[PDB]
RNA sequence: GCCCCUAAGCGUGUGCUAAGUGGAAAAGGAUGUGCAGUCGCGAAGACAACCAGGAGGUUGGCUUAGAAGCAGCCACCCUU
């Protein structure tokens, strides 16, 4: 409970609601709406802020009284600023280009593979090496920048693929 | 060999008291 | 920028030169000529407290041989050991090691200042061979 | 692991065919095969017969003259060469009474007492499934020993059992099916080789592979050149896995070399098997090296008892005389003089005497300059003022300083083919 | 992958884990990828 | 034996168990209990985040395709 117990700052913009057990949120970039687990109490405090408490110290209770008071923080950080997770394409001819709400890649395939964007998530492009996805569910966000980076198989030999913005991937050498 | 082990271990019972005939 | 302690006693050692031979489109001559327009009747022992510039105009300033004996610069060996305490074939005392020209007798962090001096017990004898 | 008792023992020369030396030269090579499993020899005889009596093999009346020696000297390590059939052994054994040894046999369980390696313990016991499956129903502890082969007749008209296959075919049936599964269980090493097959073969890491007679010094010189430690000990078949180490030379490109079995003469044949390890090393082997001691036995058979089967597996194989050096080394300390005579038969001697002598420049010179190449020749000239221009070509390849003097010249080196092709760029 | 019923850190940038109810070592060299199986 | 099949007890109290263990086994691993010790920890700031620290003779020699902090090779035993 190091920061299981820090409390959740909730900047001006946000609109918290406490419908008992569940618990939805309001904010500039949209709305998100999740449910703590039971062995945990969510309320709000005096101070805007969020208040998770558990009944107990057994294990369960005091991994999911963290999880679900850090995951709230993170729900309002994405409500608030949102989440933006940017990624690199590498190898010789492979680009990426937009088509408005889809992200069409050229990863060697014979085929350009086109991903369409899940609900409630933005892509962009700053060059057609390199984009970005944007949303307020960091966990849809990562799961989408995942399939993105999954798209093709790992390379480590030229490396020619997706990659997150910053990231070293395995690279091996092949002489012959 | 399951055969045998299962009958031979059924002899760890509370009614058995870890004994039955052929083991 | 560059850093490399070279210890052949001239002034076109091989591994670096190569490199820097005609490096810097910007000085590949004028860098030459500047650090060769003065000192030049001096012994070119280690030459490298060269830090960085887009024009290649400072100061030198010979720091210390080897710190294990500075007598490299002064009697002209060239060689050194391995095994820690193994052996001494060069002989040294304070003879030179007083002023050791204006070097950084610090540590490499900001760390302390002690150092230089150090060659006695410090970080000199390493490989053995030092003050006798 | 079918092993014998030997300890004290007396030698007998067969001498079915060629010269009472070359009959000698078999006697002592058993011999020291039997002192490989463990003995000290005594004595031996020689006789001088046609082709193998075919039940007794050495005749009656020679039969029972072993049998006098044989009950003299009140062991049972009597020594006679050859390869006996299993009638042969049959009456040899109800002559003498004792254990007396054949030559396949004897390779046979001294190849199953040096084995350590799973591949080669299950090389060697195939090769002891190939022998004994003839020795069956026949030889002296055969299964039919008046014990076996019992069940006849099962079906006196008929009744309600009856196992069917013939006895003896049923019995053979059951080692026919496991050396079929042994034979199947044959490993492919080729997997473990790829690192250097396709690649380094073709990436020019070349092939040095030591074969010669056995005790010649095939691991000594291995350890020698490649500062390996591999076992060295004058038992027959002291190395029993064609290990292999790196070596490198004033060209680079590392010489991966690599030892081998010894041969000595009319191996069994039925071990093939076991040698594949070696063969296939010939076989893609691009330099063959023979070893012959400074005071070795006899002028020159050993070598051609080797060639036999070079040429034999290597022209089954493919069209090739895979380069072969005969080189004469470790005659230091030879103690012995008559070897002007076998260094004018074949002009070498380049001593490095187990590292005493240690003149091995002439052959280091050999091997290599034989069969070494590359796309020597090449200028790469470059300004040496990038960095990028002198990159990889004194790591990959090796330079030969030439006219670089300086970074301002010709510069030339011997590179690998994929590192350079046209990356002068003057 | 490495499944075998014994599985350790081969070196020590490698990590044990329970995933699932299996125990795997997971390691930045994917050669030390090992699960218990 | 006692949840229903199958007669009381889906008994009472305190714990353990997350595998259906229970309801089969020789095992590598520790993340469930309670233990009992133990370095440093005291809220005389501990494991931790944000955390300026990046050329001391610092290519230190080994030695040289460079041997730069860094293929390697035992060392560097030092301070406002
Ligand atoms: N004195 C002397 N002995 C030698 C020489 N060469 C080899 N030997 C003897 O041979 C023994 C090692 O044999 P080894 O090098 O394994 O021969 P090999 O060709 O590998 C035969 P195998 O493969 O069956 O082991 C040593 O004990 C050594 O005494 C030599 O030049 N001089």
């Amino acid at each position: 409970s190091r920061i299981g117990k820090q409390p959740v700052p909730v900047p001006s913009g946000v609109d918290v609601t406490i419908n008992g057990q569940n618990l939805s949120v309001k904010g500039p970039k949209g709305t998100l709406t999740l449910d703590v687990a039971e062995p945990i109490s969510v309320s709000r405090a005096e101070d805007g802020a969020i208040v998770v408490t558990r009944p107990d110290d057994e294990r369960r209770s005091r991994s999911l009284h963290g999880l679900s008071r850090t995951l709230i923080a993170n729900l309002v950080t994405g409500v608030t600023e949102g989440y933006t997770q940017k990624m690199e394409i590498f190898g010789v001819g492979y680009r990426v280009q937009l088509k408005g709400q889809n992200l069409e890649f050229a990863l060697g395939y014979s085929h350009p593979v086109l991903i369409e964007a899940p609900e409630g998530i933005t892509f962009a492009v700053e060059s057609p090496t390199k984009f970005s996805v944007s949303g307020i569910d960091k966990q849809k966000v990562g799961q989408i920048s995942a399939v993105i980076r999954r798209l093709r198989r790992p390379d480590p030999y030229k490396g020619k693929g997706v990659r997150y913005e910053g990231e070293q991937i395995r690279r091996k050498v092949g002489k012959t | 060999a399951k055969r045998g082990r299962k009958k031979r271990d059924r002899k760890h019972s509370k009614a058995n008291h870890g004994k039955r005939p052929n083991a | 920028l560059i850093k490399l302690q070279i210890q052949a006693g001239q002034a076109n050692p091989a591994p670096p030169v190569g490199p820097a031979l005609g490096q810097h489109g910007v000085n590949i001559m004028e860098f030459c000529k500047a650090y060769n327009a003065a000192t030049e009747s001096q012994r070119g022992n280690v030459i490298v407290e060269i830090t960085v510039y887009e024009d290649r105009s400072f100061t030198f300033a010979l720091k210390t041989p080897p710190a294990a004996k500075l007598l490299l610069k002064a009697a002209g060996v060239q060689k050194g050991s391995g095994e820690p305490h193994k052996t001494k074939v060069a002989k040294v005392t304070w003879d030179q090691v007083r002023e050791i020209a204006e070097t950084k007798k610090a540590d490499l962090n900001a760390n302390d200042i002690d150092a230089a001096a150090k060659i006695i017990a410090g970080t000199a004898r390493s490989m053995g061979i030092t003050v006798e | 692991y079918r092993q014998l008792r030997l300890e004290r023992v007396v030698l007998v020369g067969v001498w079915t065919e060629g010269s009472a030396a070359d009959a000698e030269a078999s006697l002592a090579e058993l011999a020291a095969l039997a002192e490989t499993a463990g003995s000290e020899v005594l004595e031996g005889l020689i006789q001088r017969r046609d082709k193998p009596d075919p039940s007794t093999y050495i005749g009656s009346g020679k039969a029972a003259e072993l049998r006098e020696v044989v009950l003299a000297t009140g062991a049972d390590t009597v020594i006679c060469d050859g390869e006996l059939s299993p009638a042969q052994l049959n009456a040899l054994e109800k002559a003498v009474k004792v254990k007396v040894i054949d030559r396949t046999a004897l390779i046979l369980d001294i190849f199953a007492q040096h084995a350590t390696s799973r591949e080669g313990k299950a090389q060697v016991s195939l090769a002891q499934m190939e022998y004994m499956l003839p020795r069956l129903r026949g030889w002296g502890e055969s299964m039919s020993r008046q014990a076996g082969g019992r069940a006849g007749g099962a079906g006196g008209g008929v009744g309600t059992r009856g196992p069917g296959e013939t006895k003896i075919e049923t019995d053979r049936r059951r080692i026919r099916e496991r050396m079929a599964k042994l034979r199947r269980e044959i490993r492919d090493m080729k997997k473990i080789r790829d690192t250097q097959r396709g690649s380094r073969r073709r990436s020019e890491i070349p092939s040095v592979a030591i074969v010669g007679y056995t005790n010649a010094g095939k691991s000594s010189l291995l350890n020698a050149l490649t500062g390996a430690g591999v076992l060295v000990e004058n038992a027959l078949f002291a190395t029993l896995e064609p290990t292999t180490r790196r070596g490198e030379f004033e060209d680079g490109r590392p010489f991966v070399l690599t030892d081998t079995v010894g041969f000595v003469r009319h191996l069994p044949t039925q071990l093939v098997e076991a040698f594949r390890s070696t063969l296939e090393e010939v076989v893609d082997a691009d330099l063959l090296i023979h070893v012959v001691d400074g005071s070795d036995v006899n002028p020159l058979a050993q070598i051609n008892a080797v060639r036999t089967v070079i040429n034999e597996v290597v022209a089954e194989y493919d069209i090739a005389p895979p380069p072969e050096l005969l080189v004469v080394n470790k005659i230091d300390a030879a103690t012995g003089v008559g070897l002007a005579q076998l260094r004018r038969a074949l002009p070498d001697a380049v001593f490095v005497s187990a590292r005493t002598g240690d003149g091995l420049d002439k052959l280091r010179s050999r091997m290599g300059e034989l069969v070494e190449s590359t796309d020597a020749t090449v200028d790469v000239t470059i300004p040496y003022d990038r960095g990028d221009l002198v990159a990889r070509v004194h790591t990959d390849g090796h330079v030969d300083a030439t006219e670089h003097t300086d970074a301002g010249t010709r510069i030339k080196a011997r590179v690998p083919a994929p590192l350079a092709a046209t990356l002068r760029e003057y | 992958m490495k499944v075998n019923p014994s599985v350790k850190p081969i070196c020590d940038k490698c990590r044990v884990i329970r995933r699932h109810g299996r125990v795997m070592v997971i390691c930045s060299d994917p050669r030390h990828k090992q699960r218990q199986g």
